[PDB]
């Protein structure tokens, strides 16, 4: 609803609104919680294989993971995320939210950020995101910090 | 370290040392027995490698080389027998002990198969999750000292006997090779079996069926031997005796108890450390016999070389 | 039988020789697993055959 | 765009950076690589439809005598993407099985025998190679985080639920499972983890296929396309489902759920590249296992005896592991390799030693894609103007070189590169 | 191939009781062990184990 409709009318978001469609994530997201959500911006997927989404799209719930990867529970602006440096995601996450002048998360930079809406702050990124790896199963030196 | 390779290992400690040397020594009696000399070097031999082999196994960290030590306990064992113009009985013990050393060689083999590591440091709880290699190390154990309905017991009663109505302080060490010989495996199996489960056998699934069809077959024939000399009188022990027949039991149930309580108990560091450190560090090292080779014969043979 | 049981110290040595037939530079293709399987039917009948002699010897 | 720091391997990252190519990229350098992808693809071809029989039918078999006879219809199995209805639609060629494979499970090296005659006279596809790796994914604990799901309150209960329906019929089994629950309860996790393997591999077979079909046509000219087509299909692949499904008599358990949300790149592309590229637990005819000799280490992060760390001198003798592999991929091989072969080093004699140089050769590039789609993932393109995106990926280059380097247990001393950027190394 | 050459070692050896033919096999089992421990020789502590196994075994012998 609320940020479902927000990422509807106004901005493109073309993509992820046929994502969160298809995944189940349509109930959640509007539901009376901040959960402060970014999205990639019809853009972030287009510098993806297409191969990626068609077979995303065909899968509802690892999808739904990765979009939940990109909701975070809570209420945060610009300097609350540079206070905290790192926020738990839904489905656990590390998120290294950095930048100076742009707030950069993961590996994207805020385009347009403290998007108020009814039920949560939105923000717009660049790059689309994807999860850590846990070193202790999966793959080992992919935590390296962004910034120094 | 002839542990390098496993399965001949299974083998040879099994079938080879068994039946190699202690069957040319026990064919052998006849000459032997004409120097009384030869016979008290043979016992003091056999009881010098018996509790060295048994203090060593109990101060080993690789699963592979805390039961070759104890084959040469045991082998030490046939040579005290023999010692004491006893070849029947040796005949008689290389059997039981050569099954029970394979069920022993072949459980450690399928923990090792599947737990890549040897240390006994890095293997835990097997128990809830690998019963069979388990129950089979525990009936080989039981196999080999004590319990007897178990068959190893009948042929180490008569050399209670025949070193007591002899010489007894022989007796002496065949009962207290008794102890300590049952303090290493329960060491074994306290560690490689029970306690809290380690990062190495986090995951240790039960091998395929052929390494425990054999294990398990090999698992039968112990549990068949005592009544296999039951329906054929075979009769190993004539005079029961039971005053001595409830020594051995008292003394590998009491090494095997002490064993299960300083590793099953979490009443002391589980790296356990001696009082001693000098000796906990020489038993390890099987007296730095290798500094001893490399010392008096190597030494010479290579520097006049 | 018990009266060719001296053959049983053979039946392995005619495994011992067999067996070298699938070593990586004779056969190179398809190797390593018959040589394995004769020596366990080889074993299993010399076992056999020590097991009649005994019962023929009781 | 940046200044030369510091490194001996440094020499290597400034071709990460600018492009790929963790080896060279010679044309001599190419027909290898790509004879190897199209000579590993078919027992691989064979390897995820094995893994899948072991993973679904062979669900916990106590005595599975056969288990390297997968039934009829799993040849036909349709492999979910290389034909009309498809996935993902790679592979344009028929999506059933390979002519290739077939024809050697048909008539073998050599002639038209039963399937069993064919394995009791070894001539097989050696699929112990791949239970194996299998087996080598777990007890590293890298499944991805489906091993942390494969504990409890949901496996569990699908596990026992799914085993008393498979040992209904004899009762000697059901009641062994009453006494010791957790002994057939690690089993399951065995065929799952094997469920997990066999469903990587029915990725990497198509782009196996296709790649090689890809040289053919023309289209891959130099190492980078090769590497950039591997992770092109990697980010296509990325989200397909993982699944365990074990199917008893007209019956299926849904062991681990689809709606659970494990996907081929978290769960079966990244935890198989450290567990089987990188950690392969310790050859048996290298190392000595002594726990005195502190040779093998005591963490599983040091296991450097994966391909990319092995010694490929010694194949085809006692106690080494990947020659099951080399034979293996030794008869499904392309013309043009075997001509380039039989001009060497021994001829057609030592053929399986410099046939696995070639797959170590080949299973670098992989790698290197596997480091380029890390990067493009979590880091930033080389396209980038500014100059802190770029410290970022050569950060992350030098972190993922670091790993080649880290002098614990002659970890330096094995780590075949800079050895596979010799071109006498063959 | 050696473990073929003990089960026939060991039987020749249980059989024939010439103290004379009781070592002749007990020398070519000496031989097959140095040649069984150093099944896989590519590791550096068994062509030093099997060294010291024939020696050693091979003294007494
Ligand atoms: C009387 C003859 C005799 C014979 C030939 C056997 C042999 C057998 N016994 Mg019982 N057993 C008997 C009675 C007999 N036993 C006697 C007199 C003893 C010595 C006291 C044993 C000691 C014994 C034990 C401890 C076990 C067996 C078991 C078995 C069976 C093992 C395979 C199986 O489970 O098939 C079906 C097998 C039929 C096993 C068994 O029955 O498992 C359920 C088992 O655990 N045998
Ligand atoms: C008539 C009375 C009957 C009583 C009979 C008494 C028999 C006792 C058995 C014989 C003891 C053996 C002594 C030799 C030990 C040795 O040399 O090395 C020591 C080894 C070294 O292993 C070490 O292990 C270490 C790791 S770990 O601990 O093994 O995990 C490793 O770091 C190290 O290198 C390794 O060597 O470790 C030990 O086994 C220590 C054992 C000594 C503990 C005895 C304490 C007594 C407790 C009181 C009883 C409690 C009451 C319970 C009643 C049921
Ligand atoms: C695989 C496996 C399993 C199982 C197994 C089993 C179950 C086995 C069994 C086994 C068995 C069950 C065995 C048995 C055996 C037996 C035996 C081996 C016997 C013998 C006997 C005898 C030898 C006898 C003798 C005699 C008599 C008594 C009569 C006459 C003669 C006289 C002595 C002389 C399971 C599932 C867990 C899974 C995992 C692993
Ligand atoms: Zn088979």
């Amino acid at each position: 609803a609320t940020i479902v409709d927000i990422a509807v009318n106004t901005p493109g978001f073309s993509t992820l609104v046929t994502a969160v469609k298809v995944a189940n994530l349509v109930e959640a997201l509007q539901s009376p919680g901040p959960f402060t959500v970014f999205a990639p911006n019809d853009d972030a997927f287009a510098k993806l294989p297409d191969g990626t989404i068609t077979s995303l799209v065909q899968n509802p719930p690892q999808l739904g993971r990765i979009l939940k990867y990109h909701v975070v529970a809570g209420a945060y602006k610009a300097t609350d995320l540079k206070r905290m440096g790192i926020v738990t995601s839904l489905e656990g996450s590390t998120i290294p939210i950095h930048g100076d002048n742009p707030l950069e998360v993961k590996n994207a930079t805020v385009l347009a950020a403290d998007i108020e809406a009814e039920n949560g702050i939105i923000h717009v990124i660049d790059t689309v995101i994807l999860m850590g790896l846990d070193p202790a199963h999966s793959f080992q030196e992919t935590n390296i910090p962004y910034k120094v | 370290e002839a542990m390098e390779g496993p399965i001949p290992a299974s083998i040879l400690r099994n079938a080879v040392v068994v039946a190699t040397g202690a069957w040319v020594l026990v064919k052998l009696t006849p000459v032997l027995s004409l120097s009384p000399v030869a016979l008290t070097a043979l016992l003091v031999i056999g009881s010098v490698t018996a509790l060295g082999g048994t203090l060593i196994a109990i101060a080993q960290v690789d699963i592979k080389r805390a039961l070759s030590y104890l084959v040469s306990a045991y082998m030490g064992w046939v040579f005290i027998a023999v010692g004491l113009k006893e070849p029947g009985l040796a005949f008689v013990f290389i059997l039981t002990y050569s099954l029970a050393m394979a069920v022993l060689m072949m459980s450690i083999g399928s923990i090792i198969w599947n737990s890549v590591t040897q240390d006994l440091r890095l293997l835990g709880g097997l128990w809830s999750r690998r019963p069979i290699s388990g129950i089979s190390f525990l009936v080989g154990s039981a196999g080999l000292l004590a319990v007897p309905p178990l068959a190893s017991f009948f042929p180490q009663a008569e050399l209670l006997d025949t070193a007591f109505a002899q010489l007894p302080w022989v007796g002496g060490v065949l009962l207290l090779m008794n102890t300590f010989a049952a303090f290493s495996l329960g060491r074994t199996f306290c560690l490689v079996w029970g306690g809290e489960v380690k990062p190495m056998t986090a995951r240790s699934p039960e091998v395929f069926w052929p390494m425990i069809l054999p294990m398990t077959v090999d698992l039968g024939l112990v549990l068949h031997l005592p009544i296999l000399m039951a329906r054929f009188d075979w009769v190993i022990w004539t005079q029961p005796s039971l005053a001595t027949a409830a020594a051995l039991t008292i003394t590998a149930l009491l090494g095997w108890g002490v064993a299960a309580w300083v590793y099953l108990g979490k009443a002391i560091p589980k790296p356990v450390q001696f009082p001693l450190p000098s000796v906990q560090n020489l038993l390890a090292y099987d007296f730095y016999t290798p500094k001893l080779y490399r010392a008096t014969v190597v030494g010479v043979v290579d520097m006049i070389s | 039988f018990a009266d060719t049981v001296w053959l049983i110290p053979f039946y392995s040595l005619a495994g011992m020789v067999l067996s070298l037939i699938w070593s990586p530079g004779i056969t190179r293709k398809t190797g390593p697993r018959p040589a394995g399987y004769l020596n366990i039917l080889l074993t299993f009948f010399s076992f056999v055959h020590a097991l009649l002699a005994t019962v023929a010897i009781a | 765009k940046l200044p030369p720091l510091d490194h001996p391997l440094a020499d290597i990252i400034y071709r990460l950076e600018a492009g790929g190519a963790l080896i060279p990229d010679t044309p001599v350098n190419l027909m290898k690589i790509i004879g190897m992808y199209k000579a590993y693809s078919i027992p691989m071809d064979f390897y995820w439809r094995d893994l899948l029989y072991l993973g679904e039918r062979v669900f916990i078999n106590p005595f599975p005598f056969f288990k390297y006879f997968p039934t009829k219809e799993y040849f036909e199995l349709p492999n979910h993407y290389a034909g009309d209805t498809a996935d993902l639609r790679i592979w344009r060629g028929p999506a059933h099985a390979h002519p290739e494979l077939m024809e050697f499970i048909e008539k073998g090296e050599t002639g038209k025998m039963p399937r069993l005659l064919h394995h009791l006279w070894h001539d097989r596809i050696n699929m112990e190679f791949s239970e194996d790796l299998a087996r080598a994914m777990m007890w590293h604990r890298m499944g991805g985080q489906l091993d942390i799901y494969l504990d409890s309150e949901e496996y569990k209960a699908a596990a026992d639920k799914a085993i008393r329906a498979y040992f209904k019929r004899n009762p000697l089994m059901l009641g062994l499972y009453k006494l010791f629950p957790d002994l057939f309860l690690e089993q399951a996790r065995q065929a799952t983890y094997m469920n997990v393997l066999g469903l990587f591999w029915e990725v990497m077979a198509p782009v196996f296929f296709e790649i090689s079909d890809r040289y053919d046509e023309g289209s891959i000219t130099s190492v980078k396309d090769a590497m950039n087509f591997l992770v092109n299909g990697i980010f296509a692949i990325a989200g397909r489902p993982i699944y365990h499904h074990v199917y008893i008599d007209d019956e299926v358990h849904v062991l681990v759920p689809k709606e659970k949300g494990f996907m081929w790149l978290y769960e079966a592309a990244f935890p198989y590249v450290e567990a089987v590229f990188y950690r392969t637990s310790p050859f048996r005819g290298t190392k000595s296992y002594n726990a005195q000799a502190n040779q093998v280490p005591t963490d599983q992060v040091d296991f450097h005896y994966g391909i990319l760390f092995a010694d490929k001198f010694p194949v085809g003798t006692a106690g080494i592991p990947p020659t099951l592999l080399h034979q293996d991929m030794y008869h499904f091989l392309p013309q043009y390799l075997k001509d380039y072969f039989h001009q060497h080093c021994r001829g057609e004699d030592d053929i399986l030693v410099q046939l696995g140089i070639a797959f170590q050769h080949a299973m670098y590039t992989v790698t290197s894609a596997v480091l380029q789609a890390t990067r493009a993932a979590f880091y930033y393109p080389l396209d980038d103007p500014n100059p802190e995106h770029l410290m970022a990926n050569r950060r992350f280059f030098v972190a993922q070189m670091d790993r080649f380097l880290r002098p614990q247990y002659g970890i330096a001393e094995a780590c075949k590169i800079r050895n596979v950027q010799d071109p006498n190394y063959l | 191939a050696l473990l073929a050459l003990f089960e026939g070692g060991m039987g020749a050896l249980v059989l024939l009781d010439s103290l004379f033919f009781n070592y002749v096999v007990l020398e070519i089992l000496t031989l097959a062990t140095y040649l069984l421990i150093g099944l896989w020789f590519n590791q550096p502590l068994v062509v030093t184990g099997a060294r010291d196994a024939f020696l050693t075994k091979r003294v007494g012998d």
